[PDB]
DNA sequence: TTTTTTTTTTTTGAGCGACTGCACTACAACGTTGTAGTGCAGTCGCTCTTTTTT
């Protein structure tokens, strides 16, 4: 029991403003001010591993997918484009699920983007 | 019922032991035991002593079974010792020594007991029902080998997915919406249906018939709401009923609103409006036309296509898994005991339980209340009426709280009522007085606390030799139960729970603060003991509430413990270090990795030293070298070498420990890094123990290995347990902070008071919900009295109005609902002035009240000692000299042999083939084609390789011209393997100039390095042969891959003589066949009877040139000696 | 048959049930006005146990 224990991670470290600092940098740095600490100033990513790749279809859509397919969605409606198009195309892909029931997360989606649409395109 | 004394029970027919919470069983199954072993009893005897293999003892729990084991040898051994000095100092083996009349028959049978102790009949429920499978396997149709797998969850998910496959992706899309409005997918279904697939499969109440589909359902439905449209149109227009006060007049507008809803049939959901259409709700608020009667029989039924589905589902999923481990192979838990009722159901197997009667013509169950309906019937097929065999049901209606798990209390009471005696133990040993009177008044406050007919209450007992148990406070001696009822009218369920864990965290602070100081005691007598962390217990039932109690002791600066915490060790922040630090150590190359992996807390350096690590370049180079050589050791040596050497150099286990709270992240990383050399042992690559930590922490699914385990032992903490994993323990003082929470069960599925069968009820009906909330109830009093009967000086209840409801002040609470309420008040509903009179009503000297206090004035005082000085001893010499023993391995046209493939594998195969043939007969060629077919060589190589092979034997190999053909089988000899010892260091330098002196091939070939070899030497030489009495070694080299032409003289093999160093294998050779000819033969001499060694190269050997090929050499005759001086000493 | 490099995250609870505000008519007290019951809409708590069998 002759040890020194752990000291404390922050400490006062010299740092000058520079002349010219873009507005990238101050929008990565108030997105996430600690990750800004971490990744940029002493360069420490922590870098984790990727997902496996799951044993069946999907049946539904949750996460980062069903995110990506809403945003391609509103993206879609707010020009007012074939929203069937859109579907066939996420349909031939399979990530949608097979048969109707890929029809009524469809539905059900375009029905919510399109009534964020109705007051997107309101104010255009 | 009677009263049960294991000395005079009478082991015939069936008897019903009930043992209650914290007797002696184990005792008694040990006395019973004893008597079955000894034949006691007199009249209540059995008809014949049996041995310890014919004793079957049944417990579920495999720790208790090996106690058991444990206890009854310890007490076999006891009564042998008692028996052969016929004195003893127990009561109970006086009266067992008292009951027998001889000795030496007795100690002689307890002596052959305790030499069979090992070959003792005392099994789990599975483990008898493998030995029954596997020993009468003709009459029950088991396998003799089957593998057993742990996790079934993975096979039900993939049937529940082809049954998702093979029924809901062919629907239309008026079917199919339904269906995706009642599950999302085939994950809600198997959540839904989880509780029926695993154990016995429930009967279904009122099931649909085998020939409706999803799509004649879907269509009667439809014709259903189409008839009620159509009678709606029609008599619409017409308004005749009398206006009221509670009736609006807005009523034509909910018309209007049924006049738009008649569009298509492709919904499913009617409007709410219909139900102001209904003729018994428009009267309470005149109804003559029968429309509103068919709107009103339209919704007295839910229109539910759930029901069919479920069906469905539990008629393909299990089904479709028992066919997927029947082709696999594979067995299960309950796979044995379905095996073994399917084996005694049949018309044969009876003769099997017959013989199941020969084996073993007893039986004692311990734990019945955790059995299974398939146990019970396989315990009736056995042991029901038969004479000369006796079952003993020993068991506890009052502790069955795994019906979660599988168990049934209505099994139990089935077998309550095929049984004729009952018996029941009196005595209690493990609590205070107080706490067995306030138990034995709380729940003898009305006839059948239990709510059955067949489980009653019976006031138990408290032991004399602890009667004097007090748990003492710095004021008075403090009562056994304090319901601490917490103040007010009506409150919230995180509210009450915050509440009530503060006040428990304030009652151990201030038990820890008295008892520091000599004020709160445990007094047994006179003796004194002060209250630790460790003898506080908090009782929880859930895991969000353990983490409430625990967050609100940590406030106080009190540590303590999760006992019941399952949770996997891959699924914290250690695993993710320990696999950032493998990637650093298998890629080091890459500096982004290596500073993501220094930078974590197992490290533990500062964000300065990270940052002189990035601006010096010579630390980084050194960090780099240093990983290289931790990646050097991790590949020649292991796992726990490399992560050894890495915790010894940068020294962060001293740092874990000098750190606080740290040790348990330390023993987190040790359990982590056995488990990686665990699992690297099984696996040759190294990336794939890398891909395989990955998976872990991916996969968060729990083993018995990968557990968290317990992080310290020295220091006491306090003890969170829930109820189910507190059933046996013991504690001193118990804090029961949400024994007042209840949770209200929705599903209905109920069990028959009648039959006492598995009532499965798709459909939504009150009397189904009724009868599951009534044994949800009863459940929820068995665990109230599981976690009562734990205490053993003080327990504390915490008391409060709970409102389940919605509604915050309703004027009546839901503590009625609860298991706590309903002995408090009585099966009433009442107030919390109403629970406050009911708690004031039973004051006694053991039980009292005391109101929630919110305050906090100190968290603690650590009081913390010094260490004493320690030290390590230290090796003085080396641990061994270089023993090993070597050999001189160590130590160092178209078809044509030239053509021959050259390896390792084809020269083994040409060596085994002129070993196993015979030189005198001549090579048939079918043999040398069956032995291409038995080695795998090519068939077109056979006609060329039999004349190959006459050429080699029509060649002689001798000085005066002798060939193979002229050696008997006497005379030859094989593969002669030979030890030759050593026990001087053989040294390289006294051995090479020797070699030179007298070898003439040694004017190059400079010398090889090896250690000092002291031991011994393993030899195989090819062949022995002796000619015209004359003795001559011969050996075979058959590589030869360099050479094709005729070019390999004499010169050109002793070039390969000196190149790869035969020399000193000839010359052990020759050492080797000296000892053996002078050990051997007597008057032996060196000169006279060896000739020389021959060294035989297949591959050069010609008919044209008898010289090529074979190699003829003689040593001087006087290095033999000095080499046998030398290996001598 | 030869060969070229690359550093950016993003998302995620909703149905059940109560509280209160606003409107709207029914009915009795003083044609009109005050009291009471009901319905629609915005806003807010809450909540989803326990384990071990070779």
């Amino acid at each position: 029991q002759a040890g020194k224990a752990h000291s404390e991670f922050v400490q006062p470290l010299p740092f000058t403003l520079p002349e010219t600092v873009p507005l990238e940098t101050l929008q990565r740095f108030w997105a996430h001010p600690v990750r800004a600490f971490f990744q940029m100033r002493l360069q420490v990513n922590f870098r984790t591993e990727d997902s496996e790749i799951p044993d069946t279809e999907p049946f539904i859509l949750e996460g980062l997918s069903r995110y990506q397919i809403n945003q391609q969605l509103l993206n879609a409606l707010v020009e007012q484009d074939d929203a069937e198009r859109l579907f066939r195309r996420f349909r031939a892909a399979g990530d949608l699920p097979y048969g109707a029931f890929g029809e009524i997360f469809w539905e059900t989606q375009c029905q919510e983007m399109q009534q964020l649409a109705d007051r997107v395109i309101a104010c255009r | 019922a009677e009263t049960l004394d294991p000395l005079r029970l009478p082991l015939q027919g069936e008897r019903l032991i009930e043992a209650s919470a914290g007797t002696g069983k184990t005792f008694t199954i040990a006395a019973l035991y004893l008597r079955l072993l000894l034949g006691l009893g007199g009249s209540a005897a059995f008809p014949r002593p049996l041995t310890v293999e014919e004793l079957l003892v049944v417990t579920f729990t495999e720790a208790a079974t090996a106690e058991l084991r444990g206890r009854i040898r310890s007490n076999i051994h006891e009564l042998r010792i008692a028996c052969l000095r016929e004195t003893t100092d127990n009561p109970l083996y006086e009266r067992l020594l008292e009951e027998i009349d001889d000795k030496a028959q007795a100690a002689q049978w307890l002596l052959l007991a305790e030499r069979q102790m090992d070959e003792a009949a005392v099994f789990t429920i599975h483990g008898f029902c493998q030995r029954m499978l596997n020993l009468n396997a003709f009459e029950s149709g088991m396998l003799f080998e089957q593998q057993l797998i742990e996790d079934e969850s993975l096979l039900r998910y993939q049937a529940c997915a082809d049954f998702w496959r093979r029924h809901c992706y062919p629907l239309p899309r008026e079917i199919a919406q339904v269906v995706f409005e009642t599950w999302k997918g085939p994950q809600a279904l198997l959540r839904d249906i989880n509780r029926y697939l695993q154990g016995e499969a429930p009967v279904i109440k009122a099931p649909p018939p085998d020939d409706e589909t999803l799509a004649s359902r879907h269509a009667q439905i439809v014709a259903r709401i189409d008839t009620v449209k159509q009678q709606w149109r029609d008599a619409v227009g017409e308004l005749d009923a009398l206006i009221e006060s509670s009736g609006i007049d807005r009523r034509k507008f909910n018309r209007s609103n049924q006049a738009k809803w008649i569009d298509k049939i492709s919904a499913w959901a009617e409007e709410e409006t219909n139900s102001y259409q209904l003729p018994e709700s428009l009267e309470k608020f005149t109804p003559r036309h029968p429309l509103f009667e068919a709107i009103d029989q339209l919704l007295a039924e839910p229109l539910s296509i759930r029901d069919l589905v479920i069906t469905r589902a539990l008629a393909e999923i299990r089904e479709t898994v028992a066919r997927e481990k029947r082709r696999r192979g594979e067995l299960g838990f309950d796979d044995m005991l379905s095996r073994l009722d399917s084996a005694l159901r049949s018309e044969s197997g009876e003769v099997l339980a017959a013989a199941i009667r020969t084996r073993f013509p007893v039986a004692m169950i311990d734990e019945f209340q955790d059995t299974d309906p398939q146990q019970y019937r396989i315990f009736r097929r056995i042991w029901h009426h038969q004479p000369e065999t006796a079952l003993l049901l020993i068991g506890d209606p009052k502790q069955a709280i795994y019906a979660f798990r599988g168990a049934d209390i209505f099994t139990y009471m089935k077998a309550r009522s095929e049984v004729h005696a009952h018996y029941t133990l009196d005595t209690n040993w493990r609590s205070a007085p107080g706490m067995v009177n306030s138990v034995n008044k709380l729940f003898s406050q009305t006839d059948d606390a239990f709510m059955f007919r067949e489980i009653p209450f019976i006031p138990v007992k408290s032991a004399g030799k602890n009667q004097a148990l007090r748990f003492v406070f710095k004021g008075e001696t403090q009562p056994a139960m304090k319901m601490w009822l917490m103040e007010g009218e009506s409150c919230g369920v995180g509210d009450y729970q915050s509440t009530m864990a503060q006040v428990c965290a304030a009652q151990i602070r201030d038990w820890l603060q008295a008892g520091q100081r000599g004020e709160a005691l445990l007094m047994n007598g006179d003796d004194a003991r002060p209250v630790r962390a460790s003898d506080i217990s908090v009782l929880v039932r859930s895991r969000q509430e353990a983490a409430q109690v625990r967050d609100a002791l940590t406030l106080l600066e009190i540590p303590s413990v999760y006992l019941s915490n399952r949770d996997s060790v891959f699924e914290t922040l250690e695993a993710q270090e320990m696999l950032w630090l493998l990637q650093a150590v298998m890629t080091p190359e890459r500096e982004n990795t290596l500073r993501s992996a220094l930078a974590t807390s197992m490290m533990g350096l500062n964000a300065l030293d990270i940052e002189t690590l990035n601006n010096d370049e010579h630390a980084w180079d050194v960090v780099v070298e240093e990983f290289d050589g931790y990646r050097q050791i991790w590949r020649k040596r292991g796992v726990m070498p490399m992560l050894r050497a890495l915790m010894s150099a940068r020294n962060i286990a001293e740092n874990l420990l000098a750190t606080a709270g740290g040790e348990r992240r330390l023993t987190d990383i040790l359990h982590i890094s056995e488990l990686l050399q665990e699992a690297g042992t099984q696996l040759e690559s190294e990336h794939a123990l890398v891909r395989w930590l990955s998976q872990h922490i991916l996969e968060p699914d729990s083993n018995a290995s990968s557990q968290q385990m317990r992080l310290e032992s020295d220091k006491h903490l306090v003890q969170i347990v829930t109820i189910h994993k507190s059933k046996g323990l013991e504690y001193p003082l118990v804090w029961l902070p949400f024994i007042t929470n209840f949770r209200v069960q929705e599903q209905a599925f109920y069990h028959d008071r009648h039959s006492f069968e598995a009532v499965l009820d798709l459909n939504a009906a009150p009397e189904s919900v009724d009868l599951a909330e009534a044994e949800r109830l009863a459940e929820d009093l068995r665990l109230l009295y599981v976690a009562l009967t734990r205490s053993v000086w003080h327990c504390s209840l915490g008391v409060a109005p709970l409102v389940r409801r919605r509604g915050d002040k309703k004027g009546d609470t839901d503590v009625h609902q609860s298991a706590l309420g309903r002995l408090l008040q009585k099966g009433e509903p009442q107030d919390a002035a109403g629970l406050r009179t009911c708690i004031e009503a039973l004051c006694d000297d053991d039980i009292a009240w005391q109101t929630a206090q919110t305050g906090d004035n100190q968290p603690w005082q650590v009081n913390d000692v010094s260490t004493a000085e320690l030290n390590a001893k230290t090796l003085q010499r080396l641990p061994g000299d270089n023993w090993r023993v070597t050999s001189y391995s160590g130590l160092q046209p178209t078809l044509t042999p030239h053509q021959f493939p050259r390896g390792a594998s084809p020269g083994t195969f040409l060596h085994s083939l002129f070993e196993d043939l015979d030189f005198t007969q001549p090579v048939d060629p079918n043999w040398v084609r069956e032995k291409l077919e038995l080695g795998g060589f090519e068939s077109q190589w056979e006609p060329v390789l039999t004349e190959w092979i006459t050429a080699v034997l029509q060649a002689p190999l001798n000085e005066t011209g002798v060939s193979l053909s002229q050696l008997s089988a006497r005379n030859k000899q094989v593969e002669m393997e030979f030890y030759l010892p050593i026990s001087e260091p053989l040294i390289a330098s006294q051995l090479d100039t020797l070699i030179r002196q007298f070898d003439p091939l040694s004017a190059g070939c400079p010398p090889l390095e090896f250690m000092q070899v002291r031991g011994m030497l393993k030899g195989f030489i090819d062949l022995v042969f002796r000619h015209e009495g004359r003795y001559y070694l011969l050996a075979y080299k058959s590589n030869w891959l360099g050479e094709d032409s005729s070019a390999y003289t004499q010169q050109a093999m002793a070039a390969a003589m000196q190149a790869h160093r035969y020399d000193l294998q000839y010359q052990l050779y020759t050492l080797a066949l000296h000892r053996y000819l002078r050990h051997r033969i007597a008057d032996y001499d060196y000169e006279h009877h060896f000739g020389g060694v021959i060294y035989l190269f297949l591959r050069g050997v010609d008919k044209e040139h008898p010289q090529q090929g074979i190699y003829t050499t003689r040593p001087n005759a006087g290095l033999i000696a000095l080499m046998d001086e030398m290996f001598a000493g």
